[PDB]
């Protein structure tokens, strides 16, 4: 799941068999770490004019 | 007559001028100024009847009542030829006594 | 490109497609700001209504602002606001905030209640509301004679109509069709633009990293060319649709400005 | 940098038996500029492409 | 005396001139090819490619 972003802590709950989530238009929005089985979050580090 | 179509104010006339790829209008407009205060009443009770103004508005300067045009202060005394009658005055809210 | 080097290098030799691409969007945004300014900024001062209100019997409490609410918006505005609802794309805030728009509308409405139409030409002139209605009957053929003899009945009809429209807006939905349609169209356009980033366009994959990671530049460049052509086509189509829609919205805004100028600031 | 001011705030001295009538006038001439045309252009294919 | 009074016509003229200029400048783009001029590529190759 290669990609760049900033990883924070979240609160949503995965069912015991998902690996990662997404919200709409097929963009990854949360990942479960394969070590501690905790739900992370993904936010693009800011940019602008 | 359509408001604010060409000119801020009351339109009078206009002049066109050319420009390399367009037109330039010079809108002449009338704008009132130097306002003042008065006291108004929507009708006048005389002999029970209720006179209304044909065109204009009633005003007063403290002692005397006048009828004026609505866009330029010009007071004229009240006479039976610029007012018209309609019924008697007990249903109108704002009547005032005068002659 | 999605923050890649060789993609940027390949896109560089395509000339300047993107300078005017950004120019068009900037012009569109400036156009929206100008639209809002020309629609609402019809007045020079900011008028206010007196605390004591005796408008011959007419009742404006449903449209006049109330200081209790934090937003200072009236009841009908509350009903309307309640009823209706990152991949290099950004959204910018409007220059005017909703509070200032509400202030503009409140100033307009207080002026037309207390001054009449005279505040659109020069300085606002006070005029008691009842004997202002007698100036609007006179402009449709009916003499003023009528109004001063049916004042209470007219006031009751107006209040009942206000209550009826209040309830019709409150309960029945799907009345604010056009704004909802505009919002849905914009959202659909953005969503379908976003979803195009998952298309092969005749290439081997929709992800740059994999195609550059298991190949070599000699033909990875060709695959990137296919991706670039597809994405450029999609972006150009999106920009053209945006331009057409902006033209339609500008026509509607001009119509709204004319309506505000001719029916609010005067009798048509 | 500051917060925008929409204009000078005044309260019209509303009452129910008071009017204000102008006593003088002014005449104002204001300009208005409208484009009506753009330069006509023609393009030959074979010469360009 | 005052300048910048004729804004709209000047903007129209500038828009047209800039469109023409950016159209002209597109002639110097490789478009992924080996050159932006036809004579040399015809003179140093064969018809196939
Ligand atoms: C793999 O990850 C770690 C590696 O040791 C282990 O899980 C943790 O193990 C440490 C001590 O070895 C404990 O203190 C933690 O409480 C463990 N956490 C979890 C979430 O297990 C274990 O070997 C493996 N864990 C998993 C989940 O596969
Ligand atoms: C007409 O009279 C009203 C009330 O007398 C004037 O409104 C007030 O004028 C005084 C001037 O001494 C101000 O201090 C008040 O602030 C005004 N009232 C409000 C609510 O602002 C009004 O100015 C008079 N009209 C003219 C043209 O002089
Ligand atoms: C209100 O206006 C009336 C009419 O102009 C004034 O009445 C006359 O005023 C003049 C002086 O301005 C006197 O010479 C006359 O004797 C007055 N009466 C008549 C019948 O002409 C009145 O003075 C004005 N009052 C105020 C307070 O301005
Ligand atoms: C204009 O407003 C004033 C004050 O709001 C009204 O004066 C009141 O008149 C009623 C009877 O008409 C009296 O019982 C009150 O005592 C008056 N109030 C004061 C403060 O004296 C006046 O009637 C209104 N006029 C119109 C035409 O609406
Ligand atoms: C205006 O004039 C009328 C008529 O002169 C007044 O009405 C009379 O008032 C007196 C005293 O209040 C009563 O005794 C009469 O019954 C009333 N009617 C008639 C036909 O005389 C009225 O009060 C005056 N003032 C106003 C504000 O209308
Ligand atoms: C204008 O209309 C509003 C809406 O009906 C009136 O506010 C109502 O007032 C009564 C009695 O004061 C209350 O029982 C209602 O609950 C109020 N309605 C709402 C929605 O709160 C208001 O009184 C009317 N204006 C006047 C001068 O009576
Ligand atoms: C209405 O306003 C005009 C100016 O817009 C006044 O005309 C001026 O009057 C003063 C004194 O009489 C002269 O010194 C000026 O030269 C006049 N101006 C012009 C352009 O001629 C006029 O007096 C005002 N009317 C009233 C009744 O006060």
């Amino acid at each position: 799941l290669t990609g760049t972003g900033v990883l924070t802590e979240s609160n949503k709950k995965f069912l015991p068999f998902q690996q990662f989530g997404r919200d709409i238009a097929d963009t990854t929005d949360a990942v479960r770490d394969p070590q501690t089985l905790e739900i992370l979050d993904i936010t693009p580090c800011s940019f602008g004019g | 007559k359509r408001v604010d179509f060409c000119g801020k104010g009351y339109h009078l006339m206009s002049f066109p001028q050319s420009a390399p790829h367009g037109v330039v209008f010079l809108h002449v407009t009338y704008v009132p100024a130097q306002e003042k205060n008065f006291t108004t009443a929507p009708a006048i009770c005389h002999d029970g009847k209720a006179h209304f103004p044909r065109e204009g508005v009633f005003v007063s300067n403290g002692t005397h009542w006048f009828v004026t045009q609505r866009n330029f202060y010009e007071p004229q005394i009240i006479t039976t030829d610029n007012t018209f009658v309609s019924g008697n005055c007990d249903v109108v809210i704002g009547i005032v006594n005068n002659t | 490109c999605g923050d890649s080097t060789e993609c940027s290098n390949l896109l560089l030799q395509y000339g300047s497609f993107c300078t005017q691409l950004n120019r068009a969007l900037t012009g569109i945004a400036v156009e929206q700001d100008k639209n809002t300014q020309e629609v609402f900024a019809q007045v020079k001062q900011i008028y206010k209504t007196p605390p004591i209100k005796d408008f011959g019997g007419f009742n404006f409490s449903q449209i006049l602002p109330d200081p209790s609410k934090p937003s200072k918006r009236s009841f009908i505005e509350d009903l309307l606001f309640n009823k209706v609802t990152f991949n290099g794309l950004t959204v910018l805030p409007p220059l005017l905030t909703d509070e200032m728009i509400a202030q503009y509308t409140s100033a307009l409405l207080a002026g037309t209640i207390t001054s009449g139409w005279t505040f659109g030409a020069g300085a606002a002139l006070q005029i008691p509301f009842a004997m202002q209605m007698a100036y609007r009957f006179n402009g449709i053929g009916v003499t003023q004679n009528v109004l001063y003899e049916n004042q209470k009945l007219i006031a009751n009809q107006f209040n009942s109509a206000i209550g009826k429209i209040q309830d019709s807006l409150s309960s029945t939905a799907s009345a604010l069709g056009k704004l909802q349609d505009v919002v849905n169209q914009n959202a659909q356009a953005l969503n379908t633009l976003v979803k195009q980033l998952s298309s092969n366009f005749g290439a081997i994959s929709s992800v740059l990293n994999d195609i550059l990671s298991r190949l070599d530049p000699p033909e990875a460049e060709v695959q990137i060319d296919r991706l670039i052509t597809g994405r450029l086509q999609s972006l150009q189509t999106y920009v053209t649709q945006q331009l057409i829609r902006a033209a339609e919205i500008r026509a509607s805004a001009n119509l709204a400005a004319t309506k505000m100028s001719e029916c609010v600031l005067g009798q048509s | 940098a500051y917060t925008m001011s929409l204009g000078v705030e005044n309260s019209v001295a509303y009452s129910n038996n008071s009017i204000a009538i102008p006593t003088n006038f002014t005449i104002s001439v204001t300009t208005e500029i409208l484009p009506v045309s753009m330069t006509k252009t023609s393009v030959d294919c074979t010469m360009y492409i």
